[PDB]
């Protein structure tokens, strides 16, 4: 059958927290 | 685009050209209306992006004083409302209440726990302010006794339902278009094929799933009929 | 196809009074192989069990166009005092008695515990009798405003099972259709209860695969021996 | 092919009257097969049963070009009164009693309640017994402004089953043929109520393929004993 | 490259070569269209790159006056709007407005909620404004009163239907060009293959699929008709 | 190598020798043209890198002096502009419009929002400025009247489009090359082979896929006709 | 067979989790 | 055959042990 | 066949372990 309403919303999460993680590792830094 | 353009693609992907199919294109117009706040939150509930001008609606509204309560003199100061239930707005774009003329203006929609207590700040006792109460429609509450003159406004944005909406469309130049299929649907480009791409994925199943064919009093699913 | 063209259509196919061997029938035995094919043609096609169709009831136009003939509907308050049933809540109604298979089956609820949910038209489930006792207390199949638990008993009756009260029932079936009879029968004869000549009442399509059917069963029962 | 070139060329193809053992047949008997090949052979076109063609009614140009004499289309404004329906809003209508399969089907509707959309051409979906209890309240299969549900009933009537009121009911179905008639008939006999001569009104193409299909039925009818 | 070259080199990889097929060119256009949309964004919204101005795309847009709200003294000042209804950009390019001379005037477009509050700066009060309103025109404004006498304008960026902007399109020193499928096609020859491909995945499966062929007054798809 | 080398490599990779076949050479230029940019952008555009000499081509445009809007005396100055529409750069390579001689003069080519604005320092008065206008033409701007008097330049970049540069190739010796398929394709050789494999990916699985072969007013793919 | 009132839950509780993950390596930092 | 009493509470207990795993990288900072 | 009473202790015990992985990173931080 077929039906993504749910694995849809899942990835999107999954690449959300991939998202989060990401940009949680930049900074802008100091001590030049 | 128009509803017409989409439903009929959703269709033909699907092949229901026969008038003899058990998914008519009101399944699609459903699905379809659905699937475009579902794809909108989830782009746009994340993290805060630019909303393209595509997603959002303006419906029109007739605004009608209304007591508080009731016709009690210690009921409280009365306020306008719309005439009619109004849709109610998805929390990602830019919601704006204007005065048939979107660059002028200052009417502003909150939500409806902040509008129990506005107006306090002696500068902001001329702001009109705008919010859909549990009774269905939007409510409008300042301390200027000026607002209650008010007669018409136009709401702008990305309303959850875009049937509802579009049925509120704002009177068009050269008139009201009175088909919904003739209307345009509120979506970005950039959403379609994936709006299309799902919808299908939902109706493919089950377009070739069995019946319950015969008429024998009997439930003939379990047989694959 | 009239009488008169069955009678000669009939004769034809079977190559009546040929210098070839054939087979000549009676009126009255044209009028027993005909009715024949028509009952068992109708109730194969309302089963789904022709090979050659190998469609059900109303399941395409061909279908439709075959029995729309024989569908019947049927309205009735009365309802019989005197039998047992199978719960306190048991209304009886009786059938029309020419009645072959039911369709469509409606009850109509009067009863002032359905608030503003009067005259609730409520479907009626034929529910076979092992369910029944698991059935009753079903909130999602037993009895409701929206339910109704039909079963056949003895007499021709219907036991209608409700939580409210029952006023009317709805009904559509497929009906006994009139038989094909091509002559004015003798005193004693008759087909189905019929004696007069009786013209079929389905649509013309469907007379010529009555009418092969026939022409096998005449030659089925002159040719089961030898 | 003309009715003349119809019986000469059913004997040809029978052999009638040469040395080698063969059959002959009276005009009466050439058009009773002509007729019955003409109608088995549009039935099992339309329904796609035929194993030869394998396409249904407009399923290619090849059976377009067959049956396109017999699309006709009706209309119709009346509606009759006295008859007992499945739901309040159920309004009936005539069918020509010359239809065979009803192709399109659609209905005009003219309400104030659909206010602007006066006039809307609406879809007849013919929907089965079991599906119109759970149909009528389906907003997206039943009854509304862009679709209307026909039940077949008695007395060759169409029950349309609408949320609006029904004006104007169109259809375009397939027509009873006329039968091949090759010779002005006696007094009494007759093929479909026709006692004079009646040619084929489907074009030449699939003349031929009656002439072929009738002559098989010829030889079946007078070797199906021996 | 044309929207001809596109389309029938979709078709012939569809091998969709006979009068007689269920998808027609114009299930070509529709889905070429959104899926440009789609891979335009997907390019170039994740991060700021270069657009080349083949993306890029322009329109003939005729100016004229309107009032704000109705013909009122005390409604405010006059606008200028497009003519026509002007297609929605993408937010992803350099959209511009030039006074049909690219490399002169400044004329900027900015966005619809910003318009608003604009000009109030005393430099800032000779420059004309555009935004596209939710009535779906391009309107102008300015506090410099010549603005209203502007006449004509063009209107160059990536707009959001390839489709309606072509429609719209400049005239060119030939002529008006009749036939949509004689216009330019606006993307990106790099962005060509990954197009076609999108597009050819969307209907090869459909291409194949089995359709309600029987006229029967009966659904045929679940048994593979 | 000149374009009927690959063309026919491609041809015989596929092995479409037949005149009686569905994809004809058209196809193939078709894709060897748009893949020969997606390839480009693929290795060009992620970092700068040295581009060889093999993906160039030099177009050489003649000039006309034309107004910047119409022929009003308030309408700015004048423009040069090439006489046909020109091809659209790439932004990977090394552009450079050059007059007849690539080792001398100084022909900048600039963005087009950049050359709004040049030549306001004192010292850059007297450099000419080049950009491709939506119109499809290449303009040419500088504050030094001298630049009117310019007949011929030749510009030298990695075009998009091979076909329509190598349709306004500039002269020979010998003399002009009627048949594109006798001029040479550009594209460095490291890059041949990946382009040969894409383009026959591409048409490999369409060459076997079945037809619509029947003519009966009928869809025949469904059925693999 | 077929039913996820479960599978639903536990993915969307793996992704809350990995969301946790996600924001718990988030900070503001200091000394510029 | 089918019952999940055993691997529902095993999935629960893993994705505990996730939401523990989880929580113990959050610290709230000093030193600004 | 089937017989779970030392899978059902693995499982347990890995689950278990994977427990004290996680609370032993588990600190209560100090300089404020």
């Amino acid at each position: 059958f077929g039906s993504g309403a749910i694995g849809y919303e899942f990835d999107n999460r999954y690449l959300n927290n991939q998202e989060m993680s990401a940009v949680a590792k930049q900074r802008l830094t100091s001590l030049p | 685009m128009t509803y017409n353009e989409l439903i009929y693609m959703v269709l033909d992907e699907l092949k229901l050209s026969s008038d003899d199919s058990y998914y008519t294109p009101d399944h699609v117009i459903f699905l379809l209306v659905k699937y475009r706040s579902f794809l909108l939150k989830q782009r746009y509930s994340d993290i805060k992006k630019q909303i393209p001008d595509s997603d959002y609606q303006s419906i029109c509204l007739d605004l009608i004083e209304v007591p508080a309560i009731s016709g009690e003199p210690c009921e409280g100061s009365s306020y306008l409302r719309s005439k009619n239930k109004v849709p109610t707005t998805m929390m990602i774009g830019n919601p704006r209440v204007y005065p048939m003329d979107f660059y002028q203006g200052e009417i502003t929609y909150i939500s409806r726990d902040r509008m129990r207590y506005v107006g306090y700040n002696k500068f902001l006792r001329n702001i009109i302010y705008c919010s859909k109460a549990p009774d269905g429609y939007l409510y409008f509450k300042s301390w200027n006794p000026q607002f209650l003159h008010l007669e018409k406004v136009s709401f702008n944005a990305i309303f959850e339902d875009a049937k509802e909406a579009s049925e509120m469309a704002c009177p068009e130049e050269n008139g009201t278009i009175c088909k919904l299929e003739d209307k345009e649907f509120p979506i970005e480009d950039a959403l379609v094929p994936p709006l299309i791409e799902l919808v299908v994925k939902e109706l493919r199943g089950p377009e070739y799933s069995p019946k319950d064919e015969d008429n024998n009093a009997k439930d003939d699913l379990p047989d694959a009929r | 196809m009239t009488n008169k063209e069955f009678s000669d259509g009939f004769s034809t196919l079977l190559n009546s009074f040929g210098i070839t061997p054939n087979i000549t029938l009676d009126e009255y035995e044209k009028s027993t192989f005909l009715t024949n094919a028509q009952e068992q043609l109708i109730i194969d096609i309302y089963s789904g069990r022709n090979i050659i169709y190998g469609k059900s009831f109303e399941q395409t136009e061909e279908i439709r166009r075959y029995l729309s003939n024989l569908v019947e509907t049927y309205e009735t308050s009365t309802k019989v005092t005197g039998k047992l049933g199978l719960s306190k809540d048991s209304v009886f109604f009786e059938i029309p008695q020419d009645t072959w298979f039911i369709t469509y089956e409606v009850a109509f609820l009067k009863d002032s515990r359905l608030g503003c949910l009067d005259g609730i038209e409520a479907s009626v489930v034929p529910l076979p009798q092992d369910d029944l006792y698991r059935a009753k207390d079903n909130p999602f199949r037993g009895p409701s405003k929206d339910r109704v638990l039909r079963l056949d008993i003895k007499s021709d009756l219907a036991e209608l099972i409700s939580k409210y009260n029952v006023d009317k029932y709805l009904m559509r079936y497929i009906s006994q259709p009139t038989p094909i009879i091509l002559v004015d029968l003798p005193d004693g004869l008759s087909i189905n209860g019929v004696s007069t000549e009786s013209e079929c009442e389905l649509n013309p399509v469907v007379h010529r695969a009555i009418l092969e059917r026939a022409v096998q069963l005449a030659i089925i029962s002159k040719t089961q021996l030898t």
